RNA sequence: CAGAUACCGUCGUAGUUCCGACCAUAAACGAUGCCGACCGGCGAUGCGGCGGCGUUAUUCCCAUGACCCGCCGGGCAGCUUCCGGGAAACCAAAGUCUUUGGGUUCCGGGGGGAGUAUGGUUGCAAAGCUGAAACUUAAAGGAAUUUGGCGAAGGGCACCACC
RNA sequence: AGGUCUCGUAGACCGUGCACCAUGAGCACGAAUCCU
């Protein structure tokens, strides 16, 4: 995104999907941004640490987006590993 | 019948990355195929791959990332020199800043910048960007 | 809350045409037309012909 | 959503799940729901693993409680099985209910007087409510769905494996989502059983309503 | 005309041309 | 002559708590109010007609002609838009076309030809836009070359800010609407092309809605 | 053919909506009610309003209607919705459990429960309608 | 192209020659018929002697006579 | 243009079927293309049943039926109104019309 | 019927049938060459093979045939689909194509003249294969939409229609 | 011992053709925009 001097020349850096690793377009209204809450370890209380994920529109209209969110929650470690 | 294993291999990995898969199988193996994926793995366009060493011809499990755009094969293998490589790079790469030409010279199989540095030519295999 | 103007005559050509500009509400039947709208017709004489005005 | 110990099925929710007929589902099988199914029982009935229902239920509960504005989550039901359940869910968790005749244009048509534009959609069935899922594609709207073994999987983010046919299962799962969202909200207790009435979220046919009002006072 | 009967009248013209060719020798 | 928004994006831009349109393009939020971009992009946003064409519908009595208007919007340093509208009169058609084109505006990035010196000037890669049978292909060009094309993608690339192009077209180019829409699609597809200069994992910045939930509840129901 | 127009039905619906406590079954009494409360430029229109209001009162007296929601049948729908039984209807003393469901429940979290019982399975796999 | 062999130049050449012969302009410019039946014979201007002056009519959608000569 | 996915018939991998004749017409039609009518009806429908049963030698007698197969050409099927044309989206329906009486 | 050497009806010649010798032509169509790979699902169908609660060949066992539940390979097919493509109709191939290359054969450059004249060739003949030019023309076409028109169909209406 | 078993009765899917029915002179037609 650079030049030879070093100054940032592009106007923004677009997002990429967490499942297909494709660039989310500015007019792709099928794309999502979802927030999932992190809980305290012993109490079971919501404190506010957030770990958001984005899915591009093609994966969502494919029918395999829930599996993508399931694999992201497997990778982060919040949902149980035995499953 | 099957007359080019490398063209079918790169077509299969192109279809797999275009659909959005993560692992693919390539039915035949060759040393030239392993060199081709080694070039793309050194350049970071594909992930860490595997060799299913079965006694027929190795099956290759390639880990796919989203960094690949298109993998293509030029058939037949055209003779290319140092003076004629710029035309291929102009009409076959999408841009001058990225993309690589995989050509087989006598000192191995790698990208065209390294063959420019060693000042050698040969036969072209394909491209990726 | 409702209006209608109609022009007809020579509008840039030999054959006469009619342009209608309607905006709002317009009652066409019954006695409320007799006491909710006012209709005036005038003739405009131009150089190339005569032009008509109808306002409601 | 299950890595801890308090986020586990303790004693009685297993009994509620077995009483409401949760474990038995539809005859046919969707290919996206293959990970959620153990093994086909005889006479063409598929068996849903209750662990996966629990973990996807906690994932949906986390997704609901993540937003701080309860008016920005909308629950959807156009079938007679879940009319009162979504209304009482919106009464308990502060959501916004849509029950019967989801009009085509609440999400996209701007000058329509019923323009409700939420941040989160929670629906009880994808097949009977394909029209909210279609209009959830033209706007950046994540969806929560309760998915059966037969229902298609499309424009979904968290699919809770369920049996959305009987009234007992639908009402029990709506009560479980309400209980989990209120438990991570903090307006209700955790150790004390808050269970005042479990039958509050069950739709019943009106013939049972006249039979009950003639049997009782 | 359609192609079938135009083809047939062309074949009849061919026939008449062939007999006048053979009898004009 | 005041602005009364109907969506929460219009109010959240109206109260000067959205700094620019860049995060709207980043979070891929749909735009339904045309005065947001008029609030952001002001004096540098210019427009001109491209073609007005008539279409006819056959009825019992005579023929009914409705006029379809094309227009291009975009400032000379970035974003560009296009819109199609048809109406019975010409003034209503051009006003609806200007409003609908101003509503739907894409962003475009610019790249370099070989050497990354100075400000970017050309398309960073080979992009292709297609609708109908119309094909258009954009090639990166050296500096100072100038736009070589047909007049209508020359106009669209002047409103796109790119001054260096090599073009190649195929098909029925006489249809101005499909040619303009194909060039607009070729311009808008420049972001769905992952070059290795952005292979790093992005950091997820904060969404506007959840950040200003308190202000939305404080302002409107 | 005497079919009422949409303005008659809409006006009758809203006048039976906002005013119910001063209506009856006699056509003349609610005719005078519609004359006194609603301003109507004619007499035949008011008369048709009165007739359709009388018909709607006679149907509301029998059962509920899906177009008018008056105050008195309201609170009754949420009384039926807020009805609760003193039993829980899922806390039954014995629960009939499939053997496949039991070999699920033995391996998930539990080993033995004294509240569940087993049932025999069927002998034949006949579960599809004969189609071909 | 269809034939993509490394040692195929002849089939490409002969097929290109045959499909170039299956044309109109290349068929016109390379045969002796289109120049032998040409009144000018590959010439731009020519001289001649007029013998009769004949006025030929116009086509369908317009009505005139056209002044011509026989040369 | 292509009106139907098949050709109004039931030939997929054959290339030739045995031709048959029409009943209303005498037209040579292929067997898989013709409209078939396997009709079941009584000798006496609803008026002479009581007259036959009240003038019969035998009590508790069943009435025999007529079992014939009708082979129809396309024009003879339309002209007798056996089958009628449908919409483009409603052409794809392949179920028979439901029976009630 | 104005005409009817036509639609309709009664007769009726070659032919329709088999043997033997010929010609090599169809809307010979799936209007879609052959081989090879990849790329969604669903329920059935014909063959071969495998596994499994149960019923029948009259009550026990085994294998076989006859049903039920699932798979494997090949074949004719069907339903849905913002995978993808196309001018669209539509296509799981007519996809993997400007991000243009797996191998290979035949074949088309606007509409008429024209599958025509001539030359060669096959044949008893009818004809088959190869196959132009002069001249003329600014359109001839493909898909789809909106109107009108049907001696097209399905519902309603009118004493300027009928009974 | 009782003496008409009970619950409501589309209980028309009766048919197929259908005499003659041809033609139409053209001139009458022209596509667009913003405020001081
Ligand atoms: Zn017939």
């Amino acid at each position: 995104m650079q030049n030879d001097a070093g100054e940032f020349v592009d106007l923004y850096v677009p997002r990429k999907c967490s499942a297909s690793n494709r660039i989310i377009g500015a007019k792709d209204h099928a794309s999502i941004q979802m927030n999932v809450a992190e809980v305290d370890k012993v109490t079971g209380r919501f404190n506010g640490q957030f770990k958001t994920y984005a899915i591009c529109g093609a994966i969502r209209r494919m029918g395999e987006s829930d599996d993508s969110i399931l694999r992201l929650a497997k990778a982060d470690g919040i949902v149980s590993k035995n499953f | 019948v099957r007359m080019n294993v490398l063209a079918d291999a790169l077509k299969s990995i192109n279809n797999a990355e275009k659909r959005g898969k993560r692992q693919v199988l390539i039915r035949p193996c060759s040393k030239v195929i392993v060199r081709f994926l080694t070039v793309m793995m050194k350049h970071g366009y594909i992930g860490e791959f595997e060799i299913i060493d079965d006694h027929r011809a190795g099956k290759i499990v390639v880990n796919l990332t989203g960094r690949l755009n298109k993998c293509g094969v030029i058939s037949p293998r055209f003779d290319v020199q140092l003076k004629d490589l710029e035309k291929w790079q102009n009409n076959l790469l999408p841009s001058r800043q990225f993309g690589f030409i995989v050509l087989t010279t006598s000192a191995g199989i790698m990208d065209h910048e390294e063959a420019r540095r060693k000042h050698t030519g040969g036969k072209i295999l394909g491209f990726f960007f | 809350k409702g209006c209608e103007v109609v022009v007809s005559g020579k509008l840039r050509g030999q054959r006469a045409k009619s342009m209608k500009f309607v905006d709002g509400l317009m009652i066409h039947s019954g006695d409320p037309v007799n006491y909710y709208v006012d209709t005036a017709v005038r003739h405009v004489l131009l150089r190339q012909g005569v032009l008509g005005i109808k306002v409601k | 959503s299950g890595a801890l110990d308090v986020l586990q099925m303790k004693e009685e929710d297993v009994l509620k799940f077995l009483a409401a007929g949760t474990h038995l589902g539809g005859t046919n099988l969707d290919f996206q729901m293959e990970q959620y199914i153990y093994k086909r029982k005889s006479d063409g009935i598929y068996i849903i693993n209750l662990k996966r229902t629990w973990e996807k239920l906690l994932l949906a509960a986390r997704a609901i409680v993540a937003i701080e504005n309860p008016a920005d989550v909308s629950v959807i039901s156009s079938r007679n099985t879940g009319q009162r359940a979504v209304l009482k869910f919106a009464a308990a968790t502060g959501a916004t209910p849509i029950a019967g005749r989801f009009t085509p244009g609440t999400f996209t048509n701007q000058i329509q007087t019923a323009f409700r534009e939420p941040r989160l959609l929670v629906v009880t069935d994808p097949r009977a409510d394909h029209q909210p899922l279609t209009e959830a594609s033209y706007v950046n709207l994540p969806t929560i769905a309760l998915c059966n073994t037969d229902s298609p999987l499309r424009y979904v983010d968290i699919a809770i494996p369920c049996n959305n046919k009987g009234a007992h299962s639908v009402g029990l799962m709506w009560w479980m989502l309400a209980r989990e969202v209120l438990r991570m909200r903090g307006t209700i207790s955790r150790e004390h059983p808050w269970e005042v009435m479990p039958d509050l979220y069950f739709y019943r046919d009106p013939e049972e309503i006249e039979k009950e009002e003639q049997a009782a006072a | 005309m359609r192609a079938k009967w135009r083809k047939k009248r062309m074949r009849r013209l061919k026939r008449k041309r062939r007999k006048m060719r053979q009898r004009s020798k | 002559k005041e602005w009364l928004p109907v969506t929460k994006l219009g109010r959240l831009v109206k109260d000067m708590k959205i700094k620019s349109l860049e995060e709207i393009y980043l979070f891929s939020l749909p735009i339904k109010e045309s005065e947001i971009i008029d609030f952001f992009l002001g004096a540098s946003l210019k427009d001109e007609v491209l073609k007005i064409m008539p279409v006819q519908k056959q009825t019992r009595a005579g023929q009914r002609t409705r006029f379809k208007a094309f227009v291009a919007i975009g400032d000379y340093n970035g974003h560009v838009g296009l819109g199609v509208k048809c109406s019975k009169e010409v003034a209503t058609a051009i006003r609806g076309a200007i409003i609908l084109a101003k509503l739907s505006i894409v962003p475009v990035r610019r790249g370099y030809w070989g050497n990354k010196i100075g400000k970017p000037h050309t398309v960073p890669c080979k992009v292709t836009g297609r609708c109908g049978s119309v094909l258009v292909r954009l090639i990166p060009a050296p500096r100072g070359t100038g736009i070589v094309s047909a007049p209508v993608p020359k106009k669209l690339l002047m409103m796109a800010g790119i001054d260096d192009c090599y073009t190649s077209a195929r098909g029925c180019t006489a249809t101005l609407g499909n040619f303009a829409k194909a060039t607009f699609d070729a311009i808008s597809k420049t972001y769905s092309y992952l070059t290795p200069d952005l292979w790093k994992e992005t950091v997820f910045t904060k969404s506007p809605y959840q950040e200003f939930t308190d202000h939305l509840v404080k302002t409107h129901t | 053919g005497r079919v009422r127009t949409k303005t008659v039905k809409k006006a009758a619906r809203v006048i039976i909506e906002k005013y119910y406590t001063r209506l009856g079954n006699d056509f003349h009494t609610n005719k005078r009610v519609c004359e006194e409360i609603a301003i109507i430029p004619s007499k035949k229109l008011r008369n048709k309003i009165a007739g359709y209001v009388t018909h709607l009162m006679k149907r509301i007296q029998r059962g509920p209607v899906r177009g008018i929601s008056i105050k008195l049948q309201e609170e009754e729908r949420e009384r039926r919705d807020n009805y609760v039984p003193e039993v829980s209807a899922l806390d039954q003393e014995i629960i009939e459990v499939d053997p496949d469901t039991k070999e699920m429940l033995k391996l998930l979290d539990f080993g033995s429960l004294s509240n569940l019982q087993v049932t025999q399975p069927t002998v034949g796999m006949n579960f599809k309608t004969p189609r071909g | 192209g269809k034939c993509r062999g490394l040692r195929t130049a002849r089939k490409l050449r002969s097929h290109r020659r045959d499909q170039k012969w299956h044309d109109k302009q290349y068929k016109k410019a390379h045969l002796g018929t289109a120049l032998k039946a040409n009144p000018f014979g590959g010439a731009s201007h020519a001289k001649g002697i007029v013998l009769e002056k004949v006025g030929v009519e116009a086509k369908q959608p317009n009505s005139a006579i056209r002044k011509c000569v026989r040369v | 243009t292509k009106k139907r996915r098949n050709n109004g018939r039931a030939k997929k991998g054959r290339g030739h079927v045995q031709p048959i004749r029409c009943t209303n017409c005498a037209r040579c039609v292929p067997k898989d293309k013709a409209i078939k009518k396997f009709v079941i009806r009584n000798i006496v429908e609803a008026a002479a049943v009581r007259d036959i049963s009240e003038a019969s030698v035998f009590d508790a007698y069943v009435l025999p039926k007529l079992y014939v197969k009708l082979h129809y050409c396309v024009s003879c099927a339309i002209h007798s109104k056996v089958v009628r044309n449908r919409s483009r989206e409603a052409r794809k329906d392949r179920t028979p019309p439901p029976r009630f009486r």
